[PDB]
């Protein structure tokens, strides 16, 4: 019931020999399951959690320089030389300065100057790298049992991802995960701010252009390339002059476009990546599955509702007898033929007679028809379904397009039940995709869009290979379109 | 505010109902209705949130049904023990809450 | 600077959106529009270029385009 | 930001060296090689790009640099 | 949710390359530019001749 009203929810259908279906879960959205025999559940990833962070290195966003020197030297003597220039907290920098008579200097010519600046950060942002094995995941498991903690948390560690959920009076469901291949944090890192954290790739994150310390230092006076951070002048050849640049925090933001905005303020909170999970169902039972009719009459107490997948959600009371009992509800026609819909939550049941209960069904496009309970006071409603079939079909082809874009080759693990043709299908995009990083890593998404069109216009000029051509290119301009950054 | 009669009475073991009256941004809009009894020098206790639906451990005497911008109660067989401040609480649009002006409860002897 | 240098396009985008995704999405092209429009004259000398370089209208497109999107 | 819009070759030019002569010089080509030797997959995806569309060698050498430029200025 | 930026004066730094620097924190001054003058050495003679 707690996926009801995301926009984000996604059904799998039916299981394997072995009761195992492949789903997978990312932040911010949530899958629906259900089979023949089995209860309908919900799963969400809602938290990822790292315990362990560590410092890889503090860059330096706004700088002061005091103790500011010079030295100078007359034309054909070298470069001047302080002992502040191997202090290396001091920037040095070397020019050359017109020197003459009026200088103080018996000669004419190029004369070397060097000038020194104490190098002093006053706020940094610091880049913490996790090990995978540090990272927790929360998993909320919430049957559809109609009723008004809900749920079960489950945690899922990489050392340990094999865990059940025991759900009172469904029995108990496995859950095991494979946190391994889900994202990469051996290539991440943390970044974080003032306030604000991100989570940036690791490569990109050491070759930023800043001031930096080792992640162990503590003193601050360890600063490489602070040249990034500082410039010299030479208006008119005369004498040189250092001053800081200014603050990067702004600069830094405008760097970090791409970047998915994460929480270090009270813990490693992740809300962001997905979760290739393995789940299993051999042991989830129906409450009350053998219970009888509600012979009683019926009343809604919240009408027909309509969701963005096509669903109608219903929470209606039971004023009769023998409770508990089963919910009569099926989706009819008009003169009662054929049944045209199937229930989302299976089974409904009354749990206590004036406790009410939520109830979800699928009506097929056009009119549909809720029956509820039985003759005398049997209940009918009257919610029409705006769609079609087509219109419903293309709408799956386009979420199920965008989902493999954005999953790679774990999409295929979404609903997969080991197929032969899954694996295929795995292994072929696995390779394309990696053909692809290899490819178009670290390119704006409008150069995506003018590559796509080159090799889309190469193909229509060039047939075997032009069919082909033609195939890369608009799949690179649907990638193109479709992902943000 | 929220608008409701200061008093309502009425025989014993009879049916009444009791409305509660807000704007369209808390009562109107939202389904964030409910009710609390208040006993005389003791703390609030909820009868009824999400007027549809009903809390555990409450009786089914009390119902709720909002018509509009106007949300009301409705209570079953009065008892003697029903005499007590009720209250109606909305949260309106703007993250805020709203309490109702406080029901006195009479019942005839 | 770190502006010319941004963490887009990395292999790393998920189902929720990033740090500057609306605001970043079309703030290139805005920018390139602004250069065009208050820089005209280069627009029309890589437009005479391109079409003085190549041989076919397509390449002749492709070159006016890249020209116009380097220089800023 | 106004990082992507700097004052730079707007005929303002004088004898005093200005802000960022030095290495404002070479941001540029820091940056492109540096993303050259990061995402070498895009350079050859360039590479056989200019050799297809190019017909002579000059055009295609030019096609080439201009990809190369746009891959880390249109980031 | 509704956040500030970061502070633009270091992206006013590097976007400010082609800039001249000038100092005006005490009146107005600029140590840049040229200007073009007709001399008049009429009325000039050397001294001690």
């Amino acid at each position: 019931m707690r996926c009801i009203g995301i926009s984000n929810r996604d059904f799998v259908e039916g299981v394997s020999g072995g009761s195992w279906v492949d789903i997978v879960l990312e932040h911010g959205s949530c899958v629906t399951t259900m089979a023949k025999n089995k209860p309908t559940l919900d799963f969400e990833l809602i938290k990822t959690e790292a315990k362990q962070p560590a410092t890889l290195r503090k860059y330096c966003i706004e700088a002061k320089l005091t103790n500011t020197t010079t030295d100078s030297r007359c034309p054909t003597q070298g470069e001047p030389s302080l002992n502040e220039e191997q202090d290396k907290r001091f920037v040095c920098k070397h020019s050359m300065v017109d020197r003459g008579w009026g200088n103080g200097c018996g000669l004419f010519g190029k004369g070397g100057i060097v000038t020194c600046a104490m190098f002093t950060c006053k706020k940094n942002m610091k880049g913490k790298v996790v090990q995978p094995e540090n990272l927790e995941y929360t998993i909320v498991i919430t049957p559809h049992s109609g009723e008004e903690k809900h749920g079960k948390e489950i945690k899922i560690t990489p050392q340990s991802s094999i865990t059940e959920a025991e759900l009172t009076g469904y029995g108990t469901v496995t859950m095991e995960c494979s946190p391994r291949t889900g994202l990469d944090f051996n290539e991440m890192v943390l970044l974080q701010m003032e306030n604000k954290a991100w989570l940036v790739h690791r490569q990109w994150f050491l070759d930023l252009p800043l001031p930096w310390l080792p992640g162990a230092d503590t003193q601050g006076s360890n600063w490489i390339q602070k040249e990034t951070l500082v410039t010299f002048k030479n208006p008119h050849a005369k004498k040189q002059d250092v001053v800081v640049l200014g603050s990067q925090e702004g600069a830094m933001h405008t760097a970090l476009t791409g970047a998915t905005e994460i929480q270090m303020s009270s813990g490693n909170l992740l809300f962001t990546g997905h979760l290739k999970c393995r789940l299993r169902m051999d042991k989830l039972q129906l409450k009350g599955m053998s219970y009888s009719m509600c012979t009683g009459k019926f009343k809604v107490v919240k009408e027909i509702a309509e969701t963005q997948h096509g669903t109608i959600v219903i929470r209606v009371q039971y004023e009769g007898d023998g409770s508990p009992c089963k919910i009569p509800f099926e989706i009819m026609d008009l003169e009662k033929r054929h049944v045209l819909g199937r229930l989302i939550t299976v089974n409904p049941i009354v749990t206590e007679k004036d406790s009410p209960v939520n109830i979800e069904a699928e009506p097929p496009f056009g009119d549909s028809y809720i029956i509820i309970g039985v003759e005398p006071g049997q209940l009918k409603l009257n919610w029409f379904k705006k769609g079609s079939s087509i219109g419903q079909m293309i709408e799956t082809t386009m979420r199920g397009a965008k989902r493999m874009a954005i999953l790679g080759d774990t999409a295929w693990d979404f609903g997969s039940l080991g197929g032969v043709f899954t694996s295929i299908g795995k292994a072929l995009h696995q390779v394309f995709g990696a053909i692809y990083g290899a490819a178009f890593s670290g390119v704006s998404w409008t150069m995506k869009i003018l590559i796509g069109v080159i090799i889309t216009w190469i193909g229509m000029n060039s047939t075997s290979l032009s069919v082909s051509l033609v195939l890369v290119g608009v799949v690179t301009l649907y990638l193109g379109v479709m992902v943000q950054a | 505010a929220l608008t409701q009669p200061a008093s309502v009475s009425g025989s014993p073991g009879q049916s009444i109902t009791i409305s509660c009256t807000g704007t369209s941004s808390d009562v109107g809009g939202f389904n964030y209705v409910s009710w609390f009894q208040q006993h005389p020098g003791k703390a609030p206790k909820l009868m009824l949130y999400d007027v549809t639906s009903r809390p555990s451990g409450v009786s089914s005497r009390f119902s709720g049904s909002k018509s509009g911008n106007t949300a009301s109660l409705t209570i079953s067989g009065l008892q003697a023990e029903d005499e007590a401040d009720y209250y109606c609480s909305s949260h309106t649009s703007r993250g805020t809450w709203v309490f109702g002006g406080g029901t006195k409860l009479t019942v005839l002897a | 600077s770190v502006a010319l240098v941004p963490h887009v396009g990395m292999g790393l985008e998920t189902r929720t959106e990033t740090w500057m995704s609306s605001e970043g999405a079309w703030k290139h092209a805005q920018r390139i529009e602004t250069w065009i429009l208050r820089h005209p004259g280069f627009t029309i000398m890589a437009a005479i270029l391109a079409y003085t370089i190549g041989t076919t209208h397509f390449q002749r497109a492709l070159i006016f385009i890249l020209l116009t999107a380097v220089a800023p």
